[PDB]
């Protein structure tokens, strides 16, 4: 096979998005403008001991700009948010808040994986990410706790109250699901 | 017997503190300088790093003290003939060059360099600005007097027509001094390297790369450009800059391997004063190390990145290119990145290096003092006596002995006036 | 005192153990545990944060005007709903245009963000409220166990907000667990992720096991009996984790997995009835 | 009216080379250092960058003509206590601790020391080197005396049975000098960072980490090991060293924003070392930017790699893991191959940095001055009065005016006398 | 597809052979020594604009010893040997011999292309890389040189002196040329 | 004088116009070519340098014995051949432990290495020996053509050892090319590698190609009518790699490929069919 490729080896001005530099600097993720790549966030990432995700690159490319090479990457999803990088940072940037933010822009971007679009259908339909099972209600009734926990589980009007919050910020909409259906899209 | 008079040669900052300090000391001192005026090269300066405080409202002051205190006597626009002799028993014989303008009647007013028609380069202006035949090389120069080079002198008398004082004499001729001094401190200083022969980079070829000290002369309200930075292809402001570090230096390939101290903190001043004037513009350096070591420095930069946005791409240019439109591509890898990049910029400024001046080795030969592997001039003990030289009575002070910045310069003036005033106090 | 009782998922869905022996420690140490009715989840940040800041910060800012109508501090037994609720109640206090836009979304619900709570952790409070005497007084038996402390990563991070114990080398969590007898055994990379976090345990489940099954060799190495936490989320991937890794690599630690209020019910002589330890995937 | 004698404050090279400036110059000096021998941390360093050349060899010579000059008076173990009045009229009060030794008759021989039972550790040995209660820090210690310290005598009296000169004074009280002065240099120099708050890295904890300090004294044929650069743990020579770089500097999250400025080149000099006296032993360096700024010092880095093999790895370490067998694992990203590695050793060196001194604010309250933003002494004009300070009559010299390098401190000193010279030949 | 991958995104002392480094330096390329990574190599390369190929993480890995990562490395191959790279090189690098004898270890490591082997081939049979062909034949013998030129080709003496070369250097065998069939195997 | 005449492969083998035009060139010039008879491959640096050092060596250095026989300095018209026997020849001159080596395999052949002889590239021989006076005045038609000259890597490079011509910006080849009346017009990347070098032309296709189909748009953008080269190796990719463009991507250069040889033939009246330009892909 060639190793031929003409794009995914040079880096110029059309691989780079000013703008979206600005917007994550202007979200929050400002203090990346002035990390000086010392290496200290990777060298304390358990995720970039086993993957390649590489924290201080993703920095990088965020002060660069290359929005695509960012929002599409899938190694941007195996950062847990240990925070140990950004209690070790020398210029004390906020990495994790750029990670987030750079996945915000991922997910507007359609870059969602299915496990985490059901987490969130199961918070619309029931309000909780981890729903409750037979099992465990049975076995909450064993100890002499309720059956239900009074948790949006026990009040029609507080699932209500989360899916009117879903409904104004857009989040049914991110996650593609219909209302009508119940069911992802 | 020590003869308790000195000798200073060079008038940049360095010379003009030792011969203020050895001159309150209660020495009398010659100082020997070969530009019409002294200042040296903080003179032409906008800023100075770390402050971004403005070099030549602190410097002035200091050139009149020189230019009128009683102790001194500044022999500008002449040069160091011969030196014979010892410690305490040196004979030094300078030739002042012709001014052909009478350095007691001339005020500096000017009205010669208005009448005048003939256009030349200003030495003060590094290149990129023009006065006339007759000249001034900038406002505050001490002595405020004008001189005349005949390679462009076409005596047409206008400028001896339109003179009041009477000042202008076509018909003088250089002049011999003959002194006797008990030591020397020399304060020679530096020349800015000259990158033509980086021919991937471009300099001399392509319109609107430029040098530092260019820039520096450019920035300056008083300079050519009204302060201005332009392109030099068609006038106008660049929207994008690029900096490149260590242009002249850490290079083998030009047989230049040291590091010439003060680039990088130049560079990012250049940056943040260009952002300053210019916040619309985009400013970004290629480097190797930053190597902010001194008081403040490393503040400087990180201030550089979160004050200012300027942008550090850590890679060694490979080559510069000419488009059509005469911007200018950078071909660099981004070593962090690991990747290759080819940016788009308005203009490139190449942080050139410090060199030993022009003349240096005759001067050098005239005295009789030995060079380090750097070429520049070699300290009696690197560690203890860094002012000293193996020559008894030969002192060293500022970029002479090495690329340094303005106050470790200082410092070193006024160490030698101490080290050099130790055997004149003695007498013997 | 008083204080609201957040609950989140994982605790009230999956390990009622948990709350039970939380419950029943409360009621021993004459703390009022207020329900916080309507609550739901907190949510979960990494998912929720990762997606969308803005609703992740409105359903979160819902959670604190329930303990904020009930006039108490709210107090949460996970790592992972403290960071979310904690986060989200000092953004909104300390920046007023969010704090606008959070309410402008949360007036559909007839509720609005005032910032009058603080968000506490489970052992923040039985560290600083109760004081160790006090723990030491209701021990009923000393415990002779080996465990391996699993501090999690939002407890203490970002210690620069969070205030709580040095992220490197706390003592909180250990002093707690000694109280009770057992012995906190130290063990190589003792403050690693359980990898769980950020979304990871449902983006990539391989990599956040791979985290698991290096913090098992870590403490199997050094002989522990159990591991303790104060997470139900790490709870969680820790417990059903190791069946992973069995069923997986055919690695099996065997190494039981308990809450911090767990063991102090054990050392406090709660019923076993009560630590639904019928809930754990390993024995 | 201006007193035309002068007070030096710390006895390291720099305050050496201004005292000795001062008194070649014919002004009265007095020395005040709180150690029992001046040296500073000169004296503690085995070699000294760039040359490789004996520290003590070039300094010992200095240190004797300080303590034989006929213009000095040399108060070591002593603190300036009280400090009244102006330029050229300041009072001065000074105690002398009690060294429970009388100055005058003890000859340096070291009977005592012999006879003492009682150990302690020796200041000069950086905390890895032992003494007796009665000790001479160093052979070639000025005053060559003995100091007792009585946080650890038991009385024994076998020293005052052992002396023959009749030295040994168990009832010697603290002793309150008054002088007239009318200028002051002060040059307290500098402590390394302690970095056992940097816990990620385990000094304190981990067996086998060591400062750079610690490591210079071990390095000194003179030292504690014989100048055998020996594992802690088990007292074997180390195959594998790390040094890892900017440590206590360049640090927000311990708020030290600064460069210490000398680390990357005593790391270097300490590295090639260790290759000398074991040319088997592997060193690798983890730094961020390599800052070889001096003349010569970029050729010092070159020859670094080239001659002695040592390996350069760009990245600051995350953490310092220790293993069972008390080996240590440096987990850090490489950022040119853009990876993580957790590489063993057997020894690692913390580059740590330079701090103010122990009581520096005491001092500087005393003489009422004002200090800079990384915590050092204030000068008067960072650009063109880096010696004096806006305190009249007081001057600053060496690492009390902000971290560097021996030449420059040099320079600094020499300088500072120069300045203070000038008010004292005026007189007024 | 998971992104686990426990081996490939860390480097540890198994990953390294110091005697490849050793034999590296002693054959000549003993200036890889003092590169400081300035990165003017892969800025000048060519081949590095529209391939993988990073020439300076080549010499990086050189010195650290990753021996297995660069014999088994395709990249290796995209060297044209142009010396733009050591003609700019600031530590004065001889980095065209590292990567030449790189290439060589390579070889002994069995990395080689069936097209290089095809010319090793074809220089063991005619003595020629590029032998003539019919046409070649037709066009020397119409231009008035002859058919065949003075080489190898010419003179069969020749062809088995460069044989007698090719045997005693073993290089028979490095490409597996089988003497008795005349094939590759 | 009299010089021994090294050939190659790819000239004699492929494009013997140059060749014949060369012959007559130096028969026109005084200067006695002498073959080198029983020479082989030099052997390309690309793939043997590649594979084995003591082979490629060995085989240049029997290369190099033919000429030593003779007495005589080799020159070579082809960047390849010139930049494999200079290196054998200066490596074998400057290191006593390579030589006997070299000649220890040598043995066999019944020839011995000496260093006798220097390794001379076509266009210095021209430029030096010749000059440029000479060459003028051999010129018949001054050649109304905009050439683009491909100086090719080893040419010049490594220039420590070669030192013939500033490898960055040189004019040796263009004074060359302008004695002819043919202008050398500037490009960018003028002095970029054709792709073949090194054995990537044979191991992967595609990356070479991409270079000669960056330098041939270069090469259009400024309106050239021919590239003019002093390599075999980069006559061919420049040549059929022109078809090989043509039939994957489907640009269409059509740029004349010229041998300096051939250009010089073509300045100085030499017979068309003396040129072989039947041999060219490109017509
Ligand atoms: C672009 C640039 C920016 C800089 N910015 C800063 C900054 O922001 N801050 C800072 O601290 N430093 C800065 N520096 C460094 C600073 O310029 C030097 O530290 C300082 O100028 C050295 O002064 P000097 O007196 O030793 O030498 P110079 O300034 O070179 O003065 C030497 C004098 O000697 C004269 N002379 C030379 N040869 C002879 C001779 N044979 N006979 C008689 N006279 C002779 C010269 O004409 C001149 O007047 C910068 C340097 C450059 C190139
Ligand atoms: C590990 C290491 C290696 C180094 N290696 C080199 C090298 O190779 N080359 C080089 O050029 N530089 C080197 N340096 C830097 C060098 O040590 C300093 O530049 C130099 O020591 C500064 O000398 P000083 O006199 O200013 O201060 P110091 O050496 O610190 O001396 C100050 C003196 O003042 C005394 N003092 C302090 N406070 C008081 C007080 N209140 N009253 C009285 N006396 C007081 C102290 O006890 C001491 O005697 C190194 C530094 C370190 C840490
Ligand atoms: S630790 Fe901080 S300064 Fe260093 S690379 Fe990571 S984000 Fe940048
Ligand atoms: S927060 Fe993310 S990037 Fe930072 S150390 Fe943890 S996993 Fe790595
Ligand atoms: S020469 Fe005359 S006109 Fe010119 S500046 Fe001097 S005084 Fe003025
Ligand atoms: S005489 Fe010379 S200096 Fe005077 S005005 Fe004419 S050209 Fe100018
Ligand atoms: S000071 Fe900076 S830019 Fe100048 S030579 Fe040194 S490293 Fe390069
Ligand atoms: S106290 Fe006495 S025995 Fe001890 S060193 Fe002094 S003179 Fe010698
Ligand atoms: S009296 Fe004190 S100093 Fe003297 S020998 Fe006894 S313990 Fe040591
Ligand atoms: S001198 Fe070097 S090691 Fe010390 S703080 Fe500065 S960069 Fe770090
Ligand atoms: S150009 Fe030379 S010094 Fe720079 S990375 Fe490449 S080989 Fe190393
Ligand atoms: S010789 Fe190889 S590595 Fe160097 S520039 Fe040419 S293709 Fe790139």
């Amino acid at each position: 096979m060639t190793l031929l490729q003409r794009e995914e080896n040079i880096i110029r001005k059309g691989n780079i998005d000013k703008e979206f530099s600005e917007k994550i600097k202007a979200a929050g993720g400002d203090s990346l403008e002035y990390c000086f790549q010392c290496g200290t966030c990777t060298g304390s990432c358990p995720s970039g001991r086993r993957t390649p995700y590489r924290v201080r690159q993703i920095i990088r490319k965020a002060n660069v700009g290359l929005k695509d090479e960012i929002i599409s990457d899938p190694t941007l999803w195996m950062c847990t948010t240990c925070y140990s990088c950004q209690e070790r940072c020398p210029r004390k940037v906020k990495i994790v808040d750029v990670v987030k933010l750079a996945r915000n822009e991922a997910a507007k971007a359609g870059f969602m994986a299915p496990a985490h679009k059901a987490v969130g259908s199961f918070v619309i339909k029931t309000g909780h990410g981890v729903p409750i099972n037979d099992a465990t209600m049975e076995l909450r009734k064993a100890v002499g706790l309720g059956e239900l926990p009074p948790t949006t589980h026990q009040f029609p009007e507080a699932l209500e109250e989360v899916q009117k919050i879903i409904k104004a910020t857009g989040f049914d909409q991110l996650i593609g699901y219909n209302w009508e259906t119940g069911e992802l899209e | 017997s020590v003869d308790d008079k000195a000798l200073v040669i060079g008038g940049g900052v360095a010379g003009i503190q030792a011969a203020l300090d050895l001159a309150d000391m209660g020495f009398k001192t010659y100082m020997v300088e070969k530009r019409p005026s002294i200042s040296g090269r903080m003179g032409q300066l906008d800023k100075t790093f770390p402050t971004l405080d403005c070099s030549m409202c602190i410097l002035a002051p200091k050139m009149v003290d020189v230019g009128k205190h009683d102790n001194i006597e500044l022999i500008t626009y002449a040069e160091v003939k011969e030196v014979d002799g010892y410690i305490g028993n040196f004979k030094v014989k300078i030739e002042k060059k012709p001014r052909y303008i009478d350095e007691e009647l001339c005020t500096g007013c000017g009205s010669c360099v208005e009448v005048c028609p003939i256009e030349m380069p200003n030495y003060f202006d590094e290149g990129i600005g023009m006065t006339k035949a007759v000249y001034i090389p900038f406002p505050q120069a001490v002595p405020l007097c004008a001189t005349i080079d005949k390679d462009y002198c076409i005596e047409c008398m206008l400028c001896d027509e339109v003179c009041e004082r009477g000042a202008v004499k076509h018909d003088q001729e250089p002049e011999e001094i003959e002194i006797e001094v008990g030591t020397i401190i020399v304060a020679t200083g530096y020349d800015a390297y000259d990158p033509t022969e980086k021919l991937e980079y471009g300099y001399g070829r392509h319109t609107n790369v430029i040098t530092g000290l260019e820039l520096e002369r450019m920035i300056n309200a008083s300079g050519p450009t009204d302060g201005k930075v332009l392109k030099p292809s068609d006038g106008e402001k660049p929207k994008r800059v690029a900096f490149i570090h260590c242009v002249g230096s850490r290079d083998e390939q030009i047989g230049k391997p040291y590091c010439s101290r003060v680039c990088c903190m130049y560079i990012m001043k250049n940056a943040q004063l260009i952002k300053d004037k210019m916040p619309d513009t985009e400013v970004t350096l290629y480097y190797m190390d930053i190597r902010a070591f001194g008081k403040g420095f490393e503040e400087f930069y990180k201030r550089s990145q979160e004050k200012y946005g300027i942008k550090f791409i850590r890679g060694r240019p490979a080559e510069v290119i000419e488009n059509p439109d005469l911007t200018l591509t950078v071909r660099s890898e981004d070593t962090l990145l690991g990747k290759v990049t080819e940016y788009d910029y308005d203009m490139v400024v190449l942080g050139v290096g410090l060199v030993p001046p022009e003349g240096a080795e005759t001067l050098r030969q005239t005295i009789g003092l030995s060079k380090s592997a750097d070429g520049f001039l070699m300290e009696a003990h690197p560690k203890l006596r860094p002012v000293d030289t193996l020559t008894d009575g030969v002192y060293l002070a500022g970029v002479a002995q090495g690329p340094k910045d303005i106050p470790d310069a200082v410092a070193q003036a006024s160490g030698a006036a101490a080290r050099a005033a130790i055997p004149m106090v003695k007498g013997e | 005192m008083e204080i609201a009782y957040f609950l989140g998922c994982i605790m009230n869905n999956r390990y009622p153990g948990i709350e039970k022996a939380t419950r029943v420690l409360f009621d021993k140490l004459g703390i009022e545990l207020k329900d916080m009715e309507g609550a739901s989840c907190c949510p979960a940040p990494g998912v929720f944060g990762s997606f969308d800041k803005t609703t992740w910060a409105a359903i979160a800012a819902r959670n604190i005007t329930i303990a904020e109508d009930m006039g108490a501090d709210i107090m949460t037994e996970c790592n992972g709903c403290f960071g979310s609720l904690f986060e989200t109640n000092h953004l909104l206090k300390e920046d007023e245009e969010m704090k606008a836009k959070i309410n402008e979304i949360l007036k559909e619900t007839g509720r609005e963000y005032k910032g009058e709570v603080n968000v506490r952790h489970f052992a923040e409070v039985l560290y600083n409220d109760v004081g160790l005497d006090k723990l030491s007084e209701l021990v009923e038996k000393p415990l002779n166990l080996n465990v391996a402390v699993h501090y999690g990563c939002h407890f203490l991070k970002p210690s620069d907000e969070i205030n709580i114990d040095n992220p490197e080398r706390p003592t909180i969590l250990d002093e707690i667990v000694e109280v009770t007898g057992a012995k906190s055994v130290e063990y190589k990379d003792k403050m690693m992720c359980c990898g769980a976090g950020g979304g990871v345990r449902s983006r990539d489940l391989d990599v956040a096991l791979d985290f698991t099954r290096e913090k098992l060799t870590n403490m199997k190495e050094a002989g522990v009996d159990a591991i303790v936490n104060v997470c139900p989320f790490c709870h969680l991937q820790f417990d059903v984790g190791q069946m992973e890794i069995k069923d997986k690599f055919g690695e099996e630690f065997d190494i039981p997995v308990l809450h911090l209020a767990q063991l102090l019910g054990l050392a406090m002589g709660l019923p076993k009835e009560d630590l639904v330890v019928d809930a754990h995937q390993v024995c």
